[PDB]
């Protein structure tokens, strides 16, 4: 549950 | 007196005037500038002073920004 | 989604060529300079480019003795192209399983591997080095800090996207993006082998792809068709790619595969980074999928470009005495 960031993924269908 | 290639010129103006127009909770001034202001206009000076940069002079093959 | 992949692999109709290839000797920053970093690059050999890769043979578990079994991993479902979380043992065991017995495709895109034993393992084309904002605009003293190796927000003391870990088995999809904040990526296949689909970053094609963003079709819509150019190209056990800032790309694994690369961002195409930022806000990114501290690198971009030209400093007193410090060492 800590936030992250510079996760690499495009967007969800 | 040192010349900067269009590229970084453009890219300059372009990020100080996006910079200088974000709202307050927007802008993200970092824990170590200290007047963000003043570094703006700092900016604008060295570009009207950079305009007349050289193309060819520019492509010295070593970045302006290094660390000492 | 309702388009055929397999037809996308097949046609002859993605004809377009914006890659140049090079020899490594010749990417250096001269290069960047004159060019600005606008065009697709592939090296077919990494003769000249200064990279470093493990060992030949480096597998899925050998990268998960260098980050540890127990940590946490984003990984994408390729059916829907979400994003769910496990453990590297957990992703190992996935991986290690015959094709025929995995349930479902899943792809590792985003395992940053910075500040573990994998770290120095690998070392990215050197002219990157010169060029990256992390390395040469980041209060050095704040990035030698880092000491969590995962990408935990609380935890980051610089923008941690340098140097990423993708594993992805045979049939993997991702779907086309432009990577976060406009940046740059280098691109290095270990083992096996990447099919990519290139869109050029024009006004237009941008329009597109936010439009596309908007609509959510984006399972119905193959984005290489609604384009009037497009590349398809396929990458080879060895060869780097660098993917210039703001071009709209999707990929394809033909075999399980084990690539090293990692973003950046740099001077000579700021207009195209700031451009891409303002998509991710307008089409409500979520913050943990974009670059962290964005505008705070950008503040100190301004900065070192004052200093390094006029030796003015817009720095704090405080930082001033930590980066001399530095320059003493
Ligand atoms: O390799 C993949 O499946 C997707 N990779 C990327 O889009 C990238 O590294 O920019
Ligand atoms: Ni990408």
């Amino acid at each position: 549950a800590p936030a992250t960031g510079g996760v690499k993924k495009p967007h969800r269908y | 007196q040192v010349h900067l290639t269009h590229f970084e010129l453009e890219g300059l103006r372009c990020l100080v005037d996006k910079l200088e127009s974000l709202p307050l909770h927007k802008k993200c001034v970092p824990t170590g500038i200290e007047d963000e202001d003043a570094l703006i206009a700092d900016v604008k000076i060295l570009l009207e002073e950079l305009a007349s940069s050289d193309p060819k002079l520019a492509l010295t093959g070593v970045p302006i920004v290094q660390w000492p | 989604r309702t388009f055929d992949l397999e037809e996308k692999l097949q046609t002859n109709k993605y004809n377009a060529n914006f890659v140049t290839f090079m020899e490594g000797k010749d990417f250096n920053v001269e290069y960047i300079q004159r060019g600005g970093l606008r065009d697709p690059l592939i090296f077919k050999n990494s003769d000249g480019l200064g990279i470093k890769m493990p060992d030949p043979d480096f597998t899925v578990n050998d990268v998960k003795m260098c980050v540890g079994s127990r940590r946490m991993v984003d990984v994408m479902d390729v059916n829907t192209q979400k994003g769910i979380e496990m453990t590297m043992a957990q992703w190992t065991r996935y991986y290690e399983t015959p094709e025929e017995e995995r349930e479902k495709l899943y792809n590792v895109i985003s395992l940053e591997f910075s500040h573990t034993r994998l770290e120095n393992m690998v070392q990215r084309p050197s002219t990157v080095d010169f060029i990256d904002w992390v390395d040469n605009m980041w209060p050095r003293h704040l990035k030698e800090s880092q000491t969590e190796s995962t990408n935990a927000i609380l935890e980051m003391q610089y923008p941690k996207v340098q140097k990423y870990c993708l594993m992805s088995v045979r049939g993997c999809y991702t779907d086309f993006h432009v990577d976060f904040g406009g940046t740059s990526v280098w691109y290095h296949i270990h083992q096996g082998g990447k099919v990519f689909w290139l869109i050029p970053p024009t006004a237009h094609n941008l329009e597109l792809y936010e439009n596309w963003l908007l609509s959510g079709k984006q399972g119905d819509i193959f984005l290489g068709d609604r384009v009037s150019d497009c590349q398809r190209i396929e990458l080879k056990q060895g060869y780097t790619f660098v993917i210039p800032s703001g071009w709209i790309h999707a990929v394809y694994t033909p075999t399980d595969t084990l690539v090293f690369g990692g973003n950046f961002l740099h001077s000579f195409n700021i207009p195209m980074q700031l451009k891409i930022y303002s998509i991710e806000d307008r089409t409500r990114v979520p913050n943990k999928f974009r670059y962290p501290f964005y505008y705070e690198m950008c503040w100190y971009v301004l900065e070192r470009y004052v200093y390094c030209i006029t030796n003015r400093s817009h720095l704090t007193k405080d930082f001033q005495k930590e980066s001399l410090s530095m320059d003493m060492e």
